[PDB]
RNA sequence: GUUUGACCUCAAAUCAGGUAGGAGUACCCGCUGAACUUAAGCAUAUCAAUAAGCGGAGGAAAAGAAACCAACCGGGAUUGCCUUAGUAACGGCGAGUGAAGCGGCAAAAGCUCAAAUUUGAAAUCUGGUACCUUCGGUGCCCGAGUUGUAAUUUGGAGAGGG
RNA sequence: GUUCUUUGUAAAGUGCCUUCGAAGAGUCGAGUUGUUUGGGAAUGCAGCUCUAAGUGGGUGGUUCCAUCUAAAGCUAA
RNA sequence: AUGGUGAA
């Protein structure tokens, strides 16, 4: 028997919505260690001989995400269900519901790791966005709130 | 001796890469010579197949993830194994190399006349046609020919590369029906072995006897015929065969394949002029026609068999 | 600042020359990697070299044409229990020489002599 | 960040959420060995506030002990004998049964070069810290030795044998008092 | 098997570009041929060449008959071809991807050439590329033993050349290459004699390198082939010679 | 001659064989090196620069 | 896609690099713990928070920067000596047991984490390898690491800016 | 003492003004069974049961006042 | 009494 705050997970986001979430999220990769290093050597070769705006990426640290929700800066928050200590993330759907930040439980922790240059991530969030994907993001917010939140209003109940 | 099932377990490499390595040294079961496999396990090519396998796990986790940016990095920072240090163990003396180059050109002249498939990469093929015309560049330059033999199979050749009568069957220029039986894994690895072998020899024939290796090519002659008249060459007799066709300017015509036949006349010394080049001083025209038409007095009209009769 | 500090360090290293810029590394790889197999390297089994044909050809003396019964008998027999790899034919002209259909196999069987034997 | 939420979540131990985690893990830890290595600490907030950094050289052994000398110190002593190259830093409670108690004792490799460098943890490399648990120099050992500050700890502050030897051996000067 | 709803709209909206794309071109060259210029985009024939820094030399097209080799490509993504492009690709019998044919470019040929531009790649080949194509790939639909003709098999012989064509002076396979490289009168007969050229595809596999080499080469098509979608779109020419090294 | 030849082939590379390393003792083959012991935390290096142990005298 | 690919977990090897055992033991730190003997027989008091045994360290160890002592015109980490003192206090008030704060002195030194985001860029480290001025430095590659490694802060506050 | 190099919109310090400002739980404590002491306000510890708070909590002084900040760690003489 | 050595 599962106490309602556990198994608020497993009632995860479905097939098509999850695919569309990654269609958005895979656009916003953090610049990998190799890519970042080569860019700075390009900067070294250029600026030593002879401007840029703030670049948007996903935010992916548990401490960083728990900061961003309640900041409030997070817009979408993805949460993996499979976590070795489950108690690490059990409060997080409640925190998002309380602060009114739209969240989604995604399926697979390594699935979050792929979009983020890590092995696993447990939580991923998209704070800010480029102007072109703004309408698409807000549409996905409504899509997730209709599919995830409104269908499973009774997820806080039932063992 | 040891067992064929033992050595793969012993070497702990791929069985194909066992077969791929076994071509490289030239090891044959008399059963497997046990010292020789123990001789094999300390060899730098064995370093690479383990590394080429562990490249492949590290790459498919890359594209599997979806970071193609990181996936692309793996290739540019990826070595190739050379087969230089399979050669000097195997070909101690260069005159021993030229008595095994018999089979080498016998493979590699086949592969130029091949359609590119999924099984065979065209880069190999476009090297093979390049290496053939690199081979024929030196042979036609310093006139090094002795004997010819056109037959049903292909066209044999014979030449004293510092006196050893090499013999290399050029097949006929046609589409070749690739049979389902054959294996282009074993044969390609021979080509892979033979290709690098053929580089050093052509370096050797140029940079010690003749010219610079490799000479540049001429593109616009390659647009016409793509054979031996292109691929121009720059540095930096005793036989009557080498004295044949000395200032005997020929015209060749569209009946014969010029590629098989411009080679010999340039190996002798006569000049070759084709019908095909557009797409007088000549005094011969080779024709295979029941109906000949022009028939000038200056040109001497000989069917090309007699040219092969001139060589033998 | 962080990236701005990090650049300044990579500026510092190229000021000290510990590090090459990536455009010259291509130039280090342009001069390199074309110069491959372009060097001198020289300065026991007899490998069973193939039998040299002379005068068995496209235009032979035509008694070398197989008897019409042995044509099928060569066909009805299977491979390697077999004397010729072909049946020779007669061609007066150079032009009439066919597509020599089995030259691919002749190397593939030869290749198996090279290491399995 | 989350460590405040975890800190407060670990307070309500018999509450529905954490009660369920206990009954699953108590079964799971009985399946495994007596002394075995966990890859990550189950209560990571507690691991941190007892001095664990998630870098190479830190090891979290999970240990099982019988119920009814102190059990925390016995838990540390058992891992000390098994993992002799390591040095015991601190231990903490994770889960308990009617018959057994479980502790997730945290260890440091003094031999590993990632610890021999950084000055925040290179003190453990000094040979004066070989088997801290076998001398009661851990948190629970210092607790059972009655070593604090106050009127309560007068007879056992700076070594209970040291104060006994001081009080029950005669002292005489050159020019007698 | 099941169809996702993503597919049927993407297929709808892409073809209903091409249904709109060729409609405009079919209206235009109508007004170019019938010569009713009161409102047109452009008044002449455009052929652009894209080679290598990535040069785009746009040219005119005179009436001079030239020789074009055309390879079938499989583009774009979701495009069921309409009726108007089923036909031209069937009349050139380019219904298989990675299959080629030589045709002649006239001012009768050029207007229909703007129809099939997104579905193939075109270009002028060289004589080597003429020759090394035919003597390395060549099909002959000719009679088998007695019954089974459609074994297309191989340009094995020069006397099969005597058999079907023959009486047009067509005596050897090298003589065919004279009839293609030079615009001969029996060019269409020998063009009707060598029906496809089954070129190989470049990537030709799944795998470690093969997934990557597919991705690295697929973007290379996106530069060396642009899809103009214009009323007076140019016809884009690529170098065939470098392409056939990739395809032979 | 064997030992000097082995030292020449292991010329200044990390982890040369155990039979060529300095004997010293066991405890001194453990225990932090000069660099490792003198290795100080980044904060303390700043506090050393900002406020070093000054030299002074006390009278006039 | 009845393939394939991410991870997590369990493996492996005569692989690479390490490390732990044993001796010594006066001192120190833990654990365990008698009896002869003292008040009258002996359950405590008493031998004794001993001896033996067990485990673990070092040149010292342990202790230590207050969840301290105090009741004053307050002291101010710890350790030791002198004194407080054979005092308070306990003890079939009996064999007797036996401190501590203050004061004088010896020596004096303080600090590091965990704690709210680097988020305009994991800024960190291991290892392999190539060189170099080798108790190490640098380039390159690899791994760890966002289930958090660096910088900044530890209440004496501190941080954000001006 | 003698030099060789010091850099980067780098690293701090100080005073004023302005806006914020999180400090350790199967632990504290409670009952009991033993051990520890000469310990009278079971001192200290362990075992077992239950198990907190944040203008908080621990310790002392005649109705308040004083005093520190546990449940993490390092350190010479 | 503690710890050990031997043993029809």
């Amino acid at each position: 028997k599962v106490p309602p705050t556990i198994a608020q997970f497993q009632y995860t986001l479905d097939r098509n919505t999850a695919a569309e979430t990654f269609k958005l999220f895979n656009k916003y990769r953090p610049e990998t260690a190799a890519e970042k290093k080569e860019r700075l050597t390009k900067e070294a070769a250029a600026v030593a001989e002879g401007a840029s705006p703030k670049p948007y990426a996903v935010k992916y640290g548990l401490n960083h995400v728990v900061a961003l929700i309640e900041n409030k800066k997070a817009k979408l928050v993805l949460i993996a269900n499979d976590v070795d200590p489950i108690e690490l993330v059990v409060f997080l759907p409640a925190l998002c519901k309380k602060m009114g930040v739209p969240y989604a439980i995604v399926k697979g922790k390594a699935r979050l790791g792929t979009l983020v240059n890590q092995k696993t991530s447990a939580v991923a969030a998209l704070t800010e966005v480029r102007a072109e994907d703004e309408a698409a993001l807000a549409k996905l917010v409504s899509t997730i709130d209709a599919n995830f939140a409104d269908k499973y209003d009774e997820v806080k109940k039932h063992w | 001796f040891i067992t064929r099932s033992q050595a793969v377990r012993k070497l702990q490499v791929s069985l194909a890469d066992f077969r791929r390595l076994c071509i490289f040294k030239g090891i044959y079961p008399r059963f497997y010579y046990a010292k020789d496999i123990q001789y094999l396990m300390h060899e730098p090519v064995l370093a690479k197949f383990r590394e080429h396998k562990t490249f492949a796990r590290k790459l498919t986790r890359a594209l599997g993830r979806g970071e193609v940016s990181s996936a692309k990095r793996l290739e540019e920072n990826r070595d190739s194994y050379t087969l230089d240090h399979i050669i000097k163990e195997r070909y101690p003396s260069f005159p021993d190399a030229i008595r095994d180059i018999d089979d080498a050109l016998n493979m590699l002249f086949l592969f130029s006349n091949l359609p590119s498939t999924n099984q065979v990469s065209s880069k190999i093929i476009n090297d093979a046609q390049k290496i053939c015309n690199q081979w024929l560049a030196y042979v036609a330059k310093e006139r090094l020919v002795r004997k010819v033999f056109v037959s049903i199979k292909g066209v044999y050749y014979q030449a004293n590369i510092k006196g050893e009568e090499v013999r290399w069957l050029v097949p006929f220029k046609f589409p070749e029906n690739i049979p389902s039986d054959v294996d282009f894994r074993i044969m390609l690895t021979f080509l892979e072995f033979y290709s690098t072998l053929l580089h050093f020899v052509l370096y050797k024939l140029y940079t010690d006897s003749g010219l610079i290796y490799p000479p540049k090519l001429d593109l616009k002659k390659d647009k016409i015929i793509s054979g031996l008249s292109s691929y121009i060459l720059e540095s930096r007799y005793d036989s009557p065969v080498a004295s044949l066709f000395s200032a005997f300017v020929f015209y060749v015509s569209r009946e014969v394949p010029i590629d098989i036949l411009e080679f010999l006349i340039l190996s002798c010394g006569g000049n070759v002029i084709s019908e095909a080049a557009m797409d007088s001083k000549v005094t011969h025209q080779i024709v295979d026609r029941p109906v000949l038409k022009n028939k000038v007095a200056g040109r001497t009209y000989i069917q090309p068999q007699w040219i092969f009769d001139c060589i033998n | 600042k962080n990236e701005a500090k990090r650049v300044m360090k990579i500026v510092r290293a190229i000021r000290e020359g510990r590090i090459i810029p990536p455009k010259k590394l291509k130039e280090m790889k342009e001069k390199e990697k074309i110069e491959n197999y372009q060097y001198d390297l020289w300065g026991l089994r007899a490998p069973k070299l193939p039998p040299p044909t002379n005068e068995e050809s496209y235009n032979p003396p035509e008694e070398y044409l197989l008897s019409p019964e042995e044509k099928e008998a060569w066909e009805n027999t299977e491979y390697s229990e077999r004397e010729r790899n072909f049946i020779p034919q007669k061609y007066s002209a150079l032009r009439k020489v066919p597509g020599y259909g089995e030259s691919i196999r002749e190397r593939f069987e030869r290749s198996l002599d090279l290491y399995l034997a | 960040g989350a460590y405040k939420y975890l800190e407060e979540l670990q307070r309500k131990k018999q509450s529905d959420v954490l009660r369920f985690l206990q009954r699953v893990r108590v079964w799971e830890y009985r399946q495994k060995n007596v002394i075995h290595r966990a890859a990550r600490p189950t209560r990571p907030d507690k691991a941190r506030r007892l001095g664990y950094k998630a870098k190479q050289g830190f090891v979290i052994y999970r240990v099982r002990v019988r119920r009814g000398r102190s059990l925390r110190a016995t838990a540390e002593e058992r891992v000390g004998r098994r993992a002799a190259n390591l040095r015991v830093l601190n231990s903490y409670w994770v889960n308990q049964d009617s018959t057994y108690k479980y502790f997730e004792v945290i260890l440091v490799d003094p031999q590993h070069k990632a610890i021999r460098r950084d000055a925040r943890y290179n003190w453990i490399c000094d040979p004066v810290h070989k088997h801290r648990e076998a001398r009661g120099l851990t948190a629970t050992g210092k607790k059972s030795r009655g070593i604090n500050k106050g009127h309560k700890f007068n007879n056992t502050k700076a070594g209970r044998r040291k104060t006994w030897k001081r009080q029950n051996t005669l002292s005489l000067w050159r020019y007698r008092k | 098997k099941f169809v996702r709803a993503e597919s049927i709209v993407a297929k709808t909206l892409a073809t209903s570009r091409e249904k709109e794309r060729i409609k405009r071109v079919s209206i235009l060259e109508d007004k170019k041929a019938k010569n009713e210029t009161q409102h047109i985009a452009s008044g002449k024939d455009f052929i652009l060449k894209i080679t290598e820094g990535l040069i785009r030399e746009k040219t005119t097209y005179d009436g001079k008959p030239a020789l074009l080799f055309i390879v079938r490509v499989r583009g774009p993504l979701a495009v069921n071809i309409p009726n108007k492009a089923f036909k031209i690709l069937s009349l050139l019998r380019l219904v298989e991807t990675n299959t080629g044919v030589f045709v002649k470019l006239t001012k009768n040929v050029y207007p229909l050439l703007k129809v099939i531009a997104p579905y193939v790649v075109i270009g002028k080949p060289s004589l080597s590329s003429i020759r090394s194509l035919i003597q390395k790939r060549g099909r002959i639909i000719y009679k088998g033993e007695n019954e089974a003709e459609p074994h297309e098999i191989v340009l094995n012989d020069n006397n099969i050349v005597e058999e079907q064509l023959g009486d047009h002076g067509i005596i050897c396979v090298e003589d065919i290459i004279h009839e293609i490289a030079t615009m001969g009168e029996s060019f269409s007969v020998c063009n009707f004699f060598l029906q496809p050229f089954k070129l190989n595809r470049e990537v030709s596999g799944f795998g470690s390198l093969n997934r990557l080499r597919k991705i690295k080469q697929r973007e290379a098509e996106s530069r060396t082939r642009q899809f103009s979608n214009a009323a007076t779109a140019p016809v884009i020419e690529v170098d065939i010679d470098s392409l056939l090294a990739k395809l032979n | 001659q064997q030992r000097e030849a082995v030292r020449q082939l292991y010329k200044g590379k990390k982890y040369q064989p155990k039979d060529l390393r300095a004997k010293k003792t066991r405890a001194l083959r453990r225990a932090l090196t000069k660099f490792e012991a003198s290795q100080v935390t980044e904060k303390q290096r700043k506090k050393q620069i900002a406020f070093p142990q000054r030299k002074y005298a006390i009278k006039a």
